[PDB]
């Protein structure tokens, strides 16, 4: 897009009179001798018991003739590209052009430099256009919206963009002050604002004249009203923003109870050749709170991991690093109150997992028998009401088989 | 610089009276200060509860699956790049909606506001009075859909009464309450085109799969890598869309200026590959499917064809083309009544000629299980059909499913090859649908579902070409379709020789239709569409052997044919006349012929083209191509 | 007494290349610790989730008017 390229142009147009402006200010030695122009440069000193401060270094900056043709070319560019911008776009409306605070800027910093075109003795004339830097943000501001070239990435460019200029407003700012009084090189301004700008503060260079001691006094009033702002919408996108090793295995349930996570750790755990591996959990819910506890016990905190997704989607499956999962345990839901419902469930479960990973063997707990053979394909398939029934019948010819079958069942050293 | 705790230290208190000063202001500062800023927390905390060229998205509940439908086909089209989606839901956002919308690519068009659109403040806010376009979708997941229905009627009037200059494209879920809305630039009915695409499938197969194919946006560029040679060139052909193009400045067709419209399909066929299928005159709206070797084209005609690119984006070809540089076709051209049926169930449905009984049959004669005066039988055995069963397995039986019975009784089907229809409803069926149907030949209906064996052996499964399963059936939203995927497993695996025809909330669930866990071609399949999903491809269910022989579609193609239709406002007409939903006069109709070993004399496709244009005038869309895959 | 933003000035940089480290190393702090308090943040946020003689009860739900 063409706008594009106009705005990234002026952007670019910004930040090079902002160079410009520092190439001025390492180029420039007051101590030759300041002036008007031409007529008359005069020396200036700084005496500490003198009241009177000289405006003279502070009104006149000794600007080349190359420096100077290039900056007026820049500013013309300058105040023709904003006016092209402010005159293609009207939004239906002429006035609240001037009101906000991005068209004043820009006439303090562009239209002094077209006035030393009438007047060669005021070519070495003073401009705040260190404050190019408000311009320069604001269009970054304005650009950021168009392309990417990553969310809250933006903002906090944003805020360092306008902590790089904070410190930069107030070194040029904090040193050209300083020209009447003191004669602060650019380095040493630089490393008294950061010292000020962090409530660092240590005193060793510090403004000595009332005009350096009231831009500190302003610059830091800026600050507290221009960071806060910031901080405020980098709080809304990081509150917005809030909604391993190998050998692992995975548990895709439908609710995840505390009653049946540590019937699997305290069983899965068990073993020795089982203690590197991690659990990966599989859930639709939100994890229970009586889970969440367990999980931020240290010993499983690092062991646990819980997903909240779904079999049936290949991202929630990707996430579990199933493709890789030693095992697959695809458990029903007993408290639910259709249990065909539930086994139709875990039968698309179980089908989803050996779509998406084919070599993986699963572990299918199937509630009633009549869905059992769709999931005869599973390495290891246990139906709840064919075990309990024929449990309960046992009990009937040989007494206490459900208490038999459940002590073999458990891994146990037999120390209780 | 002391409040602001920099500390310089150039000037300080050099005598006790002004250091205790500074000590108490400190303190004072501390416990004054932090009281100010805890009102500030208070009021921040209560207070927390673009550009041009929009569409609006009004919906009821808004999920993940239902917008990356409308996302990949609305921005799938160049021109519609700069545009920013802005979603109306009165519910606030799905957890996993906000996930994708802080997606850089989707942060800045996709806008979701939370509002009605019965309050103009939130038509306000959307912008609709500027809005290029307004879908009111409905809800599918509603249990009741007469009341989701009610609810998309006042939306659809409350945009036109807010911005009366926006085209509405609105999506209706029962065919009585299209009528209401018949205003709408756009209508496209759930249950009206289901339907009719089910029973085409049983005349025409893997009609749904045809017409899916068509109203998804791609570039067929879906297996290209695929080693297997049927993966390529269905992969290839899938990208074919229709699009339309003004007969005088169309380079595929302006050639054939006073020539036949058989004379320019096959013709364009032959020598560019596009398939002409119909035409619209510039003197009518209406478009004619075929219109037939007796219609002269005009340099003012409206041509519509398939291909696989658009001939403005197909300038590749006409460069190719400057790169080189059986008979022929023809420059120039009880016994059943005939007649409409009596009682339309709703206003709007398209009167179609379809073969009806010479008296009105009882409704007792309608049932399959109780025997009545005329007839004592009490299945389908007893009654001793002719032909192939075709059951249908729905839950209540409406206007949607007589929808289902017009396509199977229309005046061009073959009367010796009139399919008998039985209605396998678990719901007792209303005298106003048996007053509709009541005229057609041999349609009956039973109690019963598709989960009990007893009742589909009395419904004559044994000798039954198809079976039809649309029976309804969460906060998992995958699991939807869980009873119907099982259900139907259960006889894919009791009649392997059956053929059934499904109906899928989820596309991403007809890889479940048959599911042969034991089987390496099939998970196979798999990885291919993944790489597909990783490619951008919104066609990646594709490949399944279920969708791609039209034993299942999910009716997620249909809010695909509504996007559509911002670019393309014929498409909605286009495939309704393909489905026989709307009787154009002079239009023509899908058909299915069988290629058999006498017909093999014929070598390729091209020449059978000329042979129907030439004699039969018959113009024809795709192969139904199938293969021995010994599993 | 720098990284606490106390400041006192009685001992300094002197040289450019010492001034320059610690405006460095201010920013260095200003970018690194952020990144230790945001992980704070997030652990304190998760983990939100006496004498004798004393008597118990047992209700499936307190209600004012019971208590
Ligand atoms: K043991
Ligand atoms: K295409
Ligand atoms: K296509
Ligand atoms: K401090
Ligand atoms: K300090
Ligand atoms: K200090």
């Amino acid at each position: 897009r063409s706008s594009l390229r106009i705005r990234l142009f002026n952007f670019s147009l910004k930040l090079l009179t902002c160079l410009l402006y520092i190439v001025r200010v390492l180029l420039d030695d007051p101590a030759l001798g300041i002036g008007c122009w031409g007529c008359p440069k005069q020396n200036y000193s700084f005496n500490d018991s003198s009241s009177e401060i000289n405006w003279a270094p502070i009104l006149w900056v000794e600007r080349k003739m190359t420096l100077w043709a290039i900056q007026v070319i820049v500013a013309i560019i300058s105040f023709l590209e904003t006016m092209l911008l402010i005159y293609l776009s009207y939004k239906g409306n002429i006035w609240e052009q001037i009101f906000r605070v991005s068209f004043v800027l820009e006439m303090i910093n562009t239209l002094p430099f077209i006035i030393t075109i009438f007047w060669p003795p005021l070519r070495n004339l003073f401009i705040p256009v260190f404050l190019n830097c408000w311009l320069a943000k604001h269009a970054l501001e304005n650009m950021i919206n168009d392309f990417h070239r990553s969310a809250m990435f933006n903002q906090v460019l944003i805020l360092f963009c306008t902590l790089l200029c904070l410190v930069f407003t107030g070194t040029c700012g904090i040193q050209h002050l300083e020209r009447a009084g003191e004669n602060l090189s650019l380095l040493t301004s630089f490393y008294f604002c950061i010292v000020t700008f962090s409530t660092v503060g240590y005193g060793d260079v510090t403004p000595k004249i009332w005009p350096s001691q009231l831009l500190v006094v302003i610059m830091i009033c800026v600050a507290l009203v221009v960071l806060p702002l910031q901080f405020e919408e980098l709080v809304y996108l990081w509150m917005e923003r809030q909604k391993q090793t190998e050998k692992h295995v995975v548990l895709c349930v439908s609710s995840l109870k505390i009653d049946l996570l540590m019937d699997f750790l305290n069983e899965f755990y068990a073993h020795p050749r089982l203690q590197d591996y991690y659990v990966v959990i599989l859930c639709p819910t939100e994890m229970d709170v009586q889970v969440r506890r367990v999980l931020q016990i240290p010993l499983w905190s690092q062991r646990v991991i819980y997903l909240q997704g779904s079999a049936l989607k290949d991202q929630d499956l990707m996430r579990a690093k199933m493709d890789n999962g030693e095992a697959c345990f695809i458990l029903s839901s007993r408290n639910e109150v259709d249990r065909t419902a539930a086994d139709h469930q875990t039968i698309l479960r179980a089908w989803a997992v050996k779509d998406f990973a084919p070599n993986c063997p699963l572990y299918v707990q199937i509630l009633k028998p009549e869905n059992k053979f769709h999931v005869k394909f599973a390495d290891h398939v246990v139906c709840e009401e064919e075990c309990k029934y024929a449990m309960l019948a046992l009990n009937c010819i040989c007494p206490a088989t459900s208490t038999l079958i459940t002590l073999l069942v458990h891994t146990s050293r037999g120390q209780e | 610089v002391t409040f602001s705790t920099v500390g310089y230290g150039d000037v300080t208190p050099k005598i006790w009276p002004s250091q205790l000063l500074v000590v108490i202001m400190i303190c004072v500062a501390l416990v004054v200060l932090p009281l100010q800023f805890e009102e500030l927390v208070y009021l921040w905390m209560e207070r927390q509860k673009q550009t041009e060229k929009h569409v609006v998205l009004c919906v009821s509940s808004l999920k993940i699956d239902l917008l990356m439908d409308f996302l990949n086909e609305f921005y799938a089209h160049p021109r519609l790049q700069d545009y920013y989606v802005v979603i109306l839901c009165p519910t606030e956002m799905d957890v996993q909606v906000r996930r994708v919308l802080q997606i850089p690519l989707w942060s800045q068009r996709v806008i979701y506001l939370q509002g009605s659109a019965l309050k103009d403040q939130d038509l306000m806010r959307a912008k609709m009075d500027n809005g290029e376009a307004c879908f009111i979708l409905s809800s599918r997941n509603e249990v009741d859909r007469t009341a989701a229905d009610h609810q998309t009627i006042l939306r659809a009037w409350a945009v036109k009464d807010f911005a009366p200059n926006c085209p509405l494209y609105v999506q209706i879920l029962k065919p009585e309450n299209k009528f209401h809305v018949k205003f709408a630039d756009h209508v496209v009915c759930e249950e009206e085109c289901k339907y009719a695409m089910l029973a085409l499938n049983c005349i025409c197969p893997a009609t749904s799969t045809l017409i899916t194919l068509l109203v998804h946006t791609s570039r067929g560029q879906e297996g290209q890598e695929s080693p297997e040679q049927w993966q390529r060139m269905y992969g290839r052909c899938s990208g074919n869309e229709v699009y339309h193009i003004r007969m005088g400045d169309s380079k595929f067709f302006r050639e054939y200026e006073g020539k036949s419209f058989t004379y320019a399909a096959f013709h364009a066929h032959k020598k560019y590959g596009v398939c002409l299928i119909g035409l619209k005159r510039e003197d009518n709206k209406s478009i004619l499917l075929n219109p037939g070797p007796r219609h002269i084209l005009a340099a003012s005609d409206t041509c519509f064809y398939i291909n696989i690119t658009k001939e403005e984006n197909s300038a590749f070809i006409f460069k190719q083309e400057e790169k080189r540089k059986i008979a022929p076709v023809l420059e120039l051209a009880v016994e059943y009544v005939k007649g409409y049926p009596p009682n339309s169930p709703y206003i709007g449905s398209s009167p179609t000629l379809c073969h009806l009984l010479p008296v009105k049959a009882p409704f007792c004669c309608l049932r399959l299980d109780k025997g009545c005066k005329h007839n004592s039988y009490e299945d389908a055995k007893a009654y001793g059909f002719k032909n192939k069963l075709i059951i249908v397995s729905a839950e209540t039986a409406g206007n949607g499913l007589y929808n289902f019975i017009v396509p199977l009784r229309a005046y061009y089907r073959s009367r010796k090859e009139l399919n008998p229809i039985v209605l396998l409803l678990d719901n007792k069926p209303d005298h106003h649908f048996l007053e509709a149907i009541c005229c057609f030949p041999m349609v009956y209906y039973m109690e019963g579902s598709v989960d009990n064996l007893d009742s589909l052996l009395q419904c004559g499964i044994i000798y039954a070409d198809n079976l039809v399963v649309v029976d309804k059936e969460a906060e998992e939203d995958y699991m939807a379709d869980a009873k119907t995927i099982v259900n139907v497993q259960t006889m894919f695996r009791l009649f392997p020789s059956l053929s059934i025809t499904t109906e899928l909330t989820h596309p991403s669930n007809m890889r479940f239709m048959q599911f042969r866990a034991k089987d390496s071609y099939s998970l196979a399949l798999s990885k291919l569409e993944k790489r597909e999903r990783e490619n951008g491809s919104n066609l990646a269910f594709m490949f399944r052997l279920p969708f791609a022989a039209g034993r299942v579609f999910s009716i997620s193609m249909l809010d695909t044919l509504l996007y559509q239709s911002f670019v393309k406002d014929y498409m909605i007409t286009i495939t309704r006349l393909l489905l026989g939903l709307d009787t154009t006069p002079g239009s023509g109709y899908l058909c299915a012929m069988k290629i058999t070993e006498g017909d093999l004399w014929i070598r390729t496709y091209g020449r059978l083209f000329q042979k129907l244009c030439s004699s039969s005038a018959e113009i024809p869309i795709g192969i139904y191509r199938t293969e021995s895959h010994v599993f």
